[PDB]
C-alpha cells in the first residue's frame, strides 16, 4: 500500500524555478531516501539528486549544482524539489523514487510523475480553434486524433464521429 | 580486564550491519528521556514575547540575540509578573519597537527545560556481553571496513566509548595507526556515507565569548525556570580556532590516501555542505553545557590534483537553546544559560564525507563533509568489535565405547594454556585439552568478578529499579542461567551429566563425513567441524537423546527387574 | 549516459531474447545492476532490483545474468504485455533505454479521409488542408507531421495538417494525399 | 507489577538461583557433580596448615576451619579444578583412544 | 510408537514408564518449535518493550 | 453553547449538536472560540 | 441452567452476518489546543442526516 504521490503538469517561461512536491504513504517515511529522475522522450533516464528525511542530507549532481534544492517535510512526509533557472532543453517528466528495501540501487517504487514544458507561447492561445495550452475536451452535443506542434507553438488537432471547452478560455 | 589473543583465528566481521552500534544507539535516546523526565516542563513559557534588540552598535553587528519580556506565571495562581530574558535568533519566530515573537517548538512539540544539576559530559562507558557471549576484538592495524582480520583476540567488555555526538567531526575519538583509515560500505556508492579515522589528533579551541549570566525566576511552586539576564562586556561572535598548518597537514593525509580508490592523478577537491537543516550543514557539538553550530567552509575548501603566517583558521558558530536531538518528533529540550564565559579544546579524530556523484566519471571528484545520522558516531569506534554466543556441545567420532552394560594420573603442571577461547585456532586433538577453561566461564564472571559477583553491592539496583540499565540486567543474567541449564538438560537426557567427555553407544554413520579420525584430528579446528557437522547435528541430538540413554533406562532397570 | 543500451531488439513471440548493458573503460565497483521495465510515458516496473533476484510481483519469465562488464537480460514465453521501454542501471548511471519490436502482427490499410477547407476557414485568408490518417498498421502534400497513437482496437492513428492560402487554394482546382503504407 | 516489592523478589530469586548453580558449576570443573562428599586426588601440601587430621576433625568448627584456610582457599579450587579432573579426562578418553 | 509429549498419560504405569526423555527434554525450555527461551532470543523485542 | 444541527424536524430528533466553546490554543495568553460536534449522549444539560 | 443469577452462554453452529453502518458522512476538524497536542472534533457533516 505504498505509494508516491506528485504534483500536477506545470508549463513555465525560462528562469520560473519550479518546485515539485512527492508525498510518501504506508512506510516510515523518515528512514528510506527520496530520488528525482527525470525523462526525456527521446532520452533516457537521468538522476538529478537524493535527499533523505532525517537531517535533510542531499547530494546534488554536477550539472545541476546552483541549479537545483530539494528539502522535505516530516510533518507532511513529502520531499520537495526546488529547480532554479530552468532551460528549454531541460523539459522533460519528472518522477520521483524510492530505494526498495534491499537497499542498493534499485527503485521499487514510484509516481506517476509530473509534466515540466518550457515554451514561450501565450497563454490565452470539427475544425479546432487555437486551443493552447494542450489539453482539451471535447464532445459531441454535450474518433478523436493527436495534436500537432507547429512552429509558433500552438496546437491543433480534428474530431470526426462541437463546441470544446478551453481552459485558457474557461468557456 | 583480561583480553585473550587467539592464535591462528580467522574471524571476519561487518561493520555495517554490526549489531552493537544500533544498541548503543536505541541506548542514549532511551537514556536521554530517562533523564529529562524528572525535570521541569515549561509548558507555560510558550507565551507571546514582546523582543528589543539587545544593546548593540549595528556595523554589520546583525546580533541574533533578541531581549523579550513575558507575562509570566508565579507561585500563587491568580497572580502574574512581567519578566525579561534574552533567547538567540534561532529560538524565537516571527508572529504576525518591540514586535511580538513566539518561541520556535511552540506550534510543533513540547518543550521541557534540562535539569541544572545534570551534565552532558561524555564519560567512557564499556559494553559487554552477558555470561556465555563473547565479543570479538580485530587488533590489525590497517583493518579495512569489511573483511577478515588475520589478527583476533576476545574480550569481555570493549575498550570505553566516549559518547560525543558530533555531526561534521568526529570529537575525542579513538586514533588510527599510521596511514588514516577510510572506512566505507561501498565507497562506489555515493549513499554511503565515508567514514574517517586520524592518527594524528588535531586540536581545536572554541570559545563563546559572551559572559551571559543566569536569572532564575520562579515560574511555578517548586518550579523554577532558568533564564539568560545581562551580558557582561563586549557583544562576540562564538568562534573555533583550529591551526592551519595541522588541518593542512592533516587534510593532506586523507588527499593521498583517496587516491588508492580512484587513481594516482584525479582532481580531489573539498566542498561545503550542500544543505540540510541547521544540523548537517554545521559542526554541531556540545560544550560546557550550550550546543554550538559551526559553519566548516574555511576548512574545506581546497582543490588537490597530483603531487606538487602560522596563523589558525577561525569558524563564525551559531549557538540555539531549543534543540531536538535526533530529529524526533514531539519532543524538545530548552538547555539552561552556562553562566561566565566557557572555552573548549577537543581532538579531531575523523570526519564524515560524502561522494559528490554527477554523470561526468575521471574527470573531477569532490568530497562534501556531512553529518545525516548519529549512527556513524558509533561505527566510528564499535568498528573493530563484534559479538558471538559461544556453544559448549560439539560431537565428534572416536573408536572408543560404551562401557559394557553387563559390567559394573597426572596431578599438575599442564602446559601453555591460551586463557579462555585461546584454543579456538589449534587443532581438534589439541583444542580437545582445554575443557574446563570454557566450562568456568560459560555461567557467572568470565574474568575478575565479570558479571554476577559484580551484581552483590547493595542500593546499585535497587535504587536503580528499572531504571536503564536495571532491566539490562535482569535479562542478561536470567538469559545466562536459561543457556547454562540448557545444556545440562541436554546432558541429563543424554547420559553425561557429570562429564567433560563422555562416550556413549552410538554409531557413526559414514555419510555425514567421510574423513579418518586422524584428518579430523590431526589438522582441524573445532570450528571448521561445527561447520560440516551442522547439517547433521540436530539428527546426532535425537537419536544420542532417547536411543542412546533412554533405551539403557528402559532396558537397564529391566535387568533388575523382578 | 555512463553506459550504453542497444538501441533495439526484435523477436517472434515464445522466443528468448537477450539485452545487454556496456560498461566503460573506467567504470569501478561495477557489482550491482537492476532492471526496469518502463512503460512509454508512465512510471517504471521494477523487473529485478539486485543481478538475479526478483520481486515478488514479477513473474519467473524475467531473469538476469553478469559475466564480467556486460550485464544480460533473457525473456523467455514472450507476451505482448511485456512490451515496454526497459533500463539498466549502475549505481545513479541509466541508460538511453532499449526499444522493443514484437514480430509480428498483420497490417491494416489506413482509414484516410480528408476534408475540405471549411467555409469559416478560407473566409480569415487562411488555408487549411486536413487529412486524418487512422486505422493503419503499423505506425509510418501533393498534388505537419503528427507521430501515431494507439486506439483501443488495437490500431494506430496520426494526422497531418498543412498551411495553405485561399489564393493558392482557389488558382488550383483540387487537392489529394498520399498515404502510403508498408 | 514492577511496584516495590514485586521487583525486590525478581532479584531474590534470581541471585537465589546463580548461587546455587555457581555451586554446582564448580562441582562439575571438580568432578563430584551428584556427591556431596567427594575425595579426589590431589595432594595436601603441609604449608597450609601444620595441625594433625585428629586435632583438625576433633575439635573444631567448620566456621574457624574455614578462616585459615581462607588465605589458600582460591589455590585449592585451581589446582582441583583442572589438574584434579581435567588431567582424567585427558587420560581417561587417552586411555581409551585408538 | 511414540506417543509425544505427555502421550503417555493414559497407558500403563509400565507403559508410561519407557518413555521419560520425551518429558525430561519438555520441562525446560522451549516444549516444541522453539516455544518459549528460543523466542525471546531477538533483539529490542522486549528491550523496546 | 450549542446549537442542534441542520434538520427537518419531522420525528427528526436528532441527537447531533453544534456547540462552540472558548478553546485554548498554542500560546497561554491567547485563547480561540472553535465549534464541533457531539452527539446527545455525551453532553448534559447546565441549568 | 435452573440458577437465573448464571448468564447463559450459547455457541452458534452456523454464522449470522450482520451490516452495520453510520450512514453520516462525518470529518475530522483538528485544532491544536496545546503545544505538541492536538484535539479532533467533528467537523461540517456532508450529505443527508
Ligand atoms: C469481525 O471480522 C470482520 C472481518 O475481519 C471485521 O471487519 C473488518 O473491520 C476492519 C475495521 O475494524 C476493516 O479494516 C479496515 O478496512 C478498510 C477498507 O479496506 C480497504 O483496503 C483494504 C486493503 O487495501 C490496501 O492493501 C491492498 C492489498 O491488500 C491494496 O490493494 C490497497 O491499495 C491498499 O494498499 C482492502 O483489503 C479492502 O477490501 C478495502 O479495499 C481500510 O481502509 C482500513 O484502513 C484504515 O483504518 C485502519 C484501522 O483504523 C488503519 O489501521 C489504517 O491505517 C487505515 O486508517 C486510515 O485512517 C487513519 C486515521 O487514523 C490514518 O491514520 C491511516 O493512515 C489511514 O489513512 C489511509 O489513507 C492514507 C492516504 O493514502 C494512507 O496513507 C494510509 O495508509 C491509509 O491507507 C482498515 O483496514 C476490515 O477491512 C474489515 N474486514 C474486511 C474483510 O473487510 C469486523 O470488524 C470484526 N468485528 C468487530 C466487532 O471488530
Ligand atoms: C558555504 O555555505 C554558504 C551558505 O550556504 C554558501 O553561500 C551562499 O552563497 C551566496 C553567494 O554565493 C550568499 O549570497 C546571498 O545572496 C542572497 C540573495 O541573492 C542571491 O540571489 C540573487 C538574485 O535573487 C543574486 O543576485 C545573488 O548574487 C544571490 O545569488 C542575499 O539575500 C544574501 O544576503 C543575505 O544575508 C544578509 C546579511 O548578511 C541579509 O541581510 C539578507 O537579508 C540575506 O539574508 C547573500 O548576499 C548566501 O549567503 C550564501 N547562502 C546561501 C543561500 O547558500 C557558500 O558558498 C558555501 N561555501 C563556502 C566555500 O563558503
Ligand atoms: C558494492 O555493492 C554491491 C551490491 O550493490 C556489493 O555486491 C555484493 O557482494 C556480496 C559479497 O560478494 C555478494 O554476496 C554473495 O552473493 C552470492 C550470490 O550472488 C552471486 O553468486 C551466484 C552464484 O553463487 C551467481 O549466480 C550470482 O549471479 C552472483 O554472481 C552468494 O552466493 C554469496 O554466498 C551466499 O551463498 C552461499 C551458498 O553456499 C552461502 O553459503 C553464503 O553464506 C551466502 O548466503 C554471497 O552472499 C552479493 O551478492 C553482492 N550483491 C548484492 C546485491 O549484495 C559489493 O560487495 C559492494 N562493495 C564493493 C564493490 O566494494
Ligand atoms: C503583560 O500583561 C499585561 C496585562 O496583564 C498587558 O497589558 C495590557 O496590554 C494590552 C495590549 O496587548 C492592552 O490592551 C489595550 O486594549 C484597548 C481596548 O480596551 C486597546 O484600545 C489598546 O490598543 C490595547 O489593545 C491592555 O489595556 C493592557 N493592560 C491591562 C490588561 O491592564 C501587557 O501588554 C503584557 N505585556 C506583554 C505581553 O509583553
Ligand atoms: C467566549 O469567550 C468570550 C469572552 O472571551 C465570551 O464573550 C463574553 O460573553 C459574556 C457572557 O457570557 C459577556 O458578559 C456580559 O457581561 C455584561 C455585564 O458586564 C452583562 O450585562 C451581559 O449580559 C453579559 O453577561 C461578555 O461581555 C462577553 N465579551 C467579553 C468578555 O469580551 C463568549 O460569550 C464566549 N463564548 C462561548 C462561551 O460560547
Ligand atoms: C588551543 O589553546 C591551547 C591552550 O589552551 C593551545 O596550547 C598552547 O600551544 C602553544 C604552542 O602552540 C604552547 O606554547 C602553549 O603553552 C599551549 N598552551 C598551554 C596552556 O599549554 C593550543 O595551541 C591552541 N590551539 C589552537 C588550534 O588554537
Ligand atoms: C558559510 O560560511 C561562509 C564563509 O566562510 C559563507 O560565505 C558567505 O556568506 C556571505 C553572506 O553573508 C556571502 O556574501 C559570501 O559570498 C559567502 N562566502 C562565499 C565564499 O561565497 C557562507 O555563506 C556560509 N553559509 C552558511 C549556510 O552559513
Ligand atoms: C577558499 O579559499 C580561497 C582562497 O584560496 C578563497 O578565494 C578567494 O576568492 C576571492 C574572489 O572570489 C578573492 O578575492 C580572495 O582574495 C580569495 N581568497 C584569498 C585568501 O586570496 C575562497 O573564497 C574560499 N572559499 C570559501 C568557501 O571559504
Ligand atoms: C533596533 C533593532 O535592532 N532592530 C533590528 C531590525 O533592524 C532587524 O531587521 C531585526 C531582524 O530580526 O532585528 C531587530
Ligand atoms: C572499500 C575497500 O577498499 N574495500 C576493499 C575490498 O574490496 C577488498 O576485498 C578488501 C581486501 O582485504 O579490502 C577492502
Ligand atoms: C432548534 C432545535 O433543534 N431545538 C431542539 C429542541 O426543540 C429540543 O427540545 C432539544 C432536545 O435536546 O434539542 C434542540
Ligand atoms: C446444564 C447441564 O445440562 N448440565 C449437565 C449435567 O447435569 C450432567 O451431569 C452432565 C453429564 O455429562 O451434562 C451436563
Ligand atoms: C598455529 O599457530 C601457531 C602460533 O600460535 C603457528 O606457529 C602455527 O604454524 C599455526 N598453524 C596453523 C595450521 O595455522
Ligand atoms: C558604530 O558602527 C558604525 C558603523 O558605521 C561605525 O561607523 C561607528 O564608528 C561605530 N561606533 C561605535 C561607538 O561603536
Ligand atoms: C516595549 O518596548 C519598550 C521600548 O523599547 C520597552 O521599554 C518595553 O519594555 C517593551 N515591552 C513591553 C511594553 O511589554
Ligand atoms: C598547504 O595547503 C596548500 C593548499 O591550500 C597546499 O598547496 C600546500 O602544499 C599545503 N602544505 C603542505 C606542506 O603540503
Ligand atoms: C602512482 O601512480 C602510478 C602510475 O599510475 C602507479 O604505477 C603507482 O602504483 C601509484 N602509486 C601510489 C602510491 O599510488
Ligand atoms: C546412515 O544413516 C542414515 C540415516 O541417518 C541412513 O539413511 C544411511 O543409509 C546410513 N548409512 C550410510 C552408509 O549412509
Ligand atoms: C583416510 O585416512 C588415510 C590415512 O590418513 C588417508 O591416507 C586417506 O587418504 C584418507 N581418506 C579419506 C577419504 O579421508
Ligand atoms: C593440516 O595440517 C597437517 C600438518 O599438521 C597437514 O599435513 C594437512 O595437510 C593439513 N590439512 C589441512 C586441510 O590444512
Ligand atoms: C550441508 O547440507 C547441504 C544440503 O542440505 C549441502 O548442500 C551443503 O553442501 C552441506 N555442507 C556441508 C559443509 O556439509
Ligand atoms: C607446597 O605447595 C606450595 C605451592 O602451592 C609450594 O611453594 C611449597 O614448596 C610446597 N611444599 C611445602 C612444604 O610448603
Ligand atoms: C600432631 O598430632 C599429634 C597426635 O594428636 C599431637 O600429639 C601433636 O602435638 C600434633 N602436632 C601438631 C604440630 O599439630
Ligand atoms: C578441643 O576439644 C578437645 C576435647 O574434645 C580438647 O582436648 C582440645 O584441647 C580442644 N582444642 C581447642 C583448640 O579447643
Ligand atoms: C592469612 O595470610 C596472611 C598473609 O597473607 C597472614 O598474615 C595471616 O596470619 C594468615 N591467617 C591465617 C589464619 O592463616
Ligand atoms: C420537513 O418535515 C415536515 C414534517 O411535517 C414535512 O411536512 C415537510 O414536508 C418536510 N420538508 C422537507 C423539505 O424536508
Amino acid at each position: 500500500e505504498v505509494r508516491l504521490v506528485q504534483s500536477g503538469a506545470e508549463v513555465k517561461k525560462p528562469g520560473a524555478s519550479v518546485r515539485v512536491s512527492c508525498a510518501a504513504s504506508g512506510y516510515t517515511f523518515t528512514d528510506f531516501d527520496i530520488h528525482w529522475l527525470r525523462q526525456a522522450p527521446g532520452r533516457g533516464l537521468e538522476w538529478m539528486g537524493w535527499v533523505r528525511p532525517l537531517g535533510g542530507g542531499v547530494s546534488y549532481a554536477r550539472q545541476f549544482q546552483g541549479r537545483v534544492t530539494m528539502t522535505r517535510d516530516f510533518y507532511i512526509d513529502t520531499a520537495f524539489m526546488d529547480f532554479r533557472n530552468l532551460k528549454m532543453d531541460d523539459t522533460a517528466l519528472y518522477f520521483c523514487a524510492r530505494m526498495g528495501a534491499a537497499r542498493e540501487w534499485d527503485f521499487q517504487y514510484w509516481g506517476q510523475g509530473t509534466r515540466v514544458l518550457v515554451s514561450s507561447a501565450s497563454t490565452k492561445g470539427c475544425l479546432v480553434k487555437d486551443y493552447f495550452p494542450e489539453p482539451v475536451t471535447v464532445s459531441w452535443n454535450s474518433h478523436t486524433f493527436p495534436a500537432v506542434l507547429q512552429s509558433s507553438g500552438l496546437y491543433s488537432l480534428s474530431s470526426v464521429v462541437c463546441n470544446v471547452n478551453h481552459k485558457p478560455s474557461n468557456t | 580486564p583480561q583480553e585473550i589473543h587467539l592464535e591462528n583465528v580467522t574471524e571476519e566481521f561487518n561493520m555495517w550491519k554490526n549489531n552493537m552500534v544500533e544498541q548503543m544507539h536505541t541506548d542514549i535516546i532511551s537514556l536521554w528521556d530517562q533523564s529529562l523526565k524528572p525535570c521541569v516542563k515549561l509548558t507555560p513559557l510558550c507565551v507571546t514575547l514582546q523582543c528589543t534588540n539587545v544593546t548593540n552598535n549595528i556595523t554589520d553587528m546583525r546580533g541574533e540575540l533578541k531581549n523579550c519580556s513575558f507575562n509570566m506565571t508565579t507561585e500563587l495562581r491568580d497572580k502574574k509578573q512581567k519578566v525579561y530574558s534574552l533567547f538567540y535568533r534561532l529560538d524565537v519566530v516571527q508572529i504576525n519597537s518591540n514586535k511580538e515573537y513566539r518561541l520556535i517548538n511552540c506550534n510543533t512539540s513540547a518543550i521541557t527545560q534540562a535539569c541544572p544539576k545534570v551534565s552532558f559530559e561524555p564519560i567512557p562507558i564499556h559494553y559487554c556481553a552477558p555470561a556465555g557471549f563473547a565479543i570479538l576484538k580485530c587488533k590489525d592495524k590497517k583493518f579495512n571496513g569489511t573483511g577478515p582480520c588475520p589478527s583476533v583476540s576476545t574480550v569481555q567488555c570493549t575498550h570505553g566509548i566516549k559518547p560525543v555526538v558530533s555531526t561534521q567531526l568526529l570529537l575525542n575519538g579513538s586514533l588510527a595507526e599510521e596511514e588514516v583509515m577510510i572506512r566505507s560500505e561501498n565507497i562506489t556508492n555515493n549513499a554511503k556515507n565515508i567514514l574517517v579515522q586520524f592518527n594524528t589528533p588535531v586540536q581545536i579551541n572554541c570559545t563563546r565569548p559572551n559572559n551571559n549570566t543566569r536569572k532564575s525566576i520562579r515560574i511555578g511552586p517548586g518550579q523554577a525556570f532558568y533564564a539568560t539576564g545581562d551580558i557582561i562586556g563586549d557583544i562576540r561572535q562564538a568562534h573555533c580556532n583550529v591551526s592551519k598548518a595541522t588541518w593542512n597537514e592533516t587534510l593532506g593525509k586523507v588527499v593521498k590516501q583517496l587516491r588508492k580508490h580512484f587513481g594516482n592523478n584525479t582532481i580531489i577537491r573539498f566542498a561545503n555542505s550542500s544543505g540540510g537543516d541547521l544540523e548537517v550543514t554545521t559542526h554541531s557539538f556540545n560544550c560546557g553545557g550550550e550546543f554550538f553550530y559551526c559553519n566548516t567552509s574555511g576548512l574545506f575548501n581546497s582543490t588537490w590534483i597530483s603531487n606538487t603566517s602560522n596563523d589558525s583558521i577561525t569558524l563564525p558558530c551559531r549557538i540555539k537553546q531549543i534543540i531536538n536531538m535526533w530529529q524526533r518528533i514531539g519532543q524538545a529540550m530548552y538547555a539552561p544559560p552556562i553562566q561566565g564565559v566557557i572555552r573548549c579544546v577537543s581532538n579531531i579524530t575523523g570526519l564524515i564525507l560524502t561522494r559528490d556523484g554527477g554523470s561526468t566519471n575521471s574527470t573531477t571528484e569532490t568530497f562534501r563533509p556531512g553529518g545525516g545520522d548519529m549512527r556513524d558516531n558509533w561505527r566510528s569506534e564499535l568498528y573493530k568489535y563484534k559479538v558471538v554466543k559461544i556453544e559448549p556441545l560439539g560431537v565428534a567420532p572416536t573408536r572408543a565405547k560404551r562401557r559394557v552394560v553387563g559390567g559394573g594420573s597426572a596431578v599438575g603442571i599442564g602446559a601453555v594454556f591460551l586463557g579462555f577461547l585461546g584454543a579456538a585456532g589449534s587443532t581438534m586433538g589439541a583444542a580437545s585439552m582445554t575443557l574446563t577453561v570454557q566450562a568456568r566461564n560459560l555461567l557467572s564472571g568470565i574474568v575478575q568478578q565479570q558479571s554476577n559477583l559484580l551484581r552483590a553491592p547493595e542500593a546499585q539496583q535497587h535504587l536503580l529499579k528499572l531504571t536503564v540499565w536495571g532491566i539490562k540486567q535482569l535479562q542478561a543474567r536470567v538469559l545466562a542461567v536459561e543457556r547454562y541449564l540448557r545444556d545440562q538438560q541436554l546432558l541429563g537426557i543424554w547420559g553425561c551429566s557429570g562429564k567433560l567427555i563422555c562416550t556413549t553407544n552410538v554409531p557413526w554413520n559414514s555419510s555425514w563425513s567421510n574423513r579418518n579420525l586422524s584428518e579430523i584430528w590431526d589438522n582441524m579446528t573445532w570450528l571448521q567441524w561445527d561447520k560440516e557437522i551442522s547439517n547433521y547435528t540436530q539428527i546426532i541430538y535425537g537419536l544420542l537423546e532417547e536411543s542412546q540413554n533412554q533405551q539403557e533406562k528402559n532396558e537397564q532397570d529391566l535387568l533388575a527387574l523382578d | 549516459s555512463a553506459l550504453t543500451q542497444p538501441a533495439s531488439v526484435s523477436g517472434s513471440p515464445g522466443q528468448s531474447i537477450t539485452i545487454s548493458c556496456t560498461a566503460s573503460s573506467d567504470f569501478r565497483g561495477f557489482s550491482s545492476v537492476s532492471w526496469y521495465q518502463q512503460v512509454p510515458g508512465r512510471a517504471p516496473k521494477l523487473l529485478i532490483f539486485s543481478v538475479n533476484r526478483r520481486p515478488s510481483g514479477i513473474s519467473h519469465r524475467f531473469s538476469g545474468s553478469k559475466s564480467g562488464n556486460t550485464a544480460s537480460l533473457t525473456i523467455s514465453g514472450l507476451q505482448i504485455e511485456d512490451e515496454a521501454d526497459y533500463h539498466c542501471n549502475a549505481y545513479e548511471f541509466f541508460g538511453g533505454g532499449t526499444k522493443v519490436f514484437v514480430l509480428g502482427q498483420p497490417k491494416a490499410a489506413p482509414s484516410v479521409t480528408l476534408f475540405p477547407p471549411s467555409s469559416e476557414e478560407l473566409q480569415a485568408n487562411k488555408a487549411t488542408l486536413v487529412c486524418l490518417i487512422s486505422d493503419f498498421y503499423p505506425g509510418a502534400w501533393k498534388a505537419e507531421t503528427t507521430t501515431p497513437s494507439k486506439q483501443s482496437n488495437n490500431k494506430y492513428a496520426a494526422s497531418s495538417y498543412l498551411s495553405l492560402t485561399p489564393e493558392q487554394w482557389k488558382s488550383h482546382k483540387s487537392y489529394s494525399c498520399q498515404v502510403t503504407h508498408e
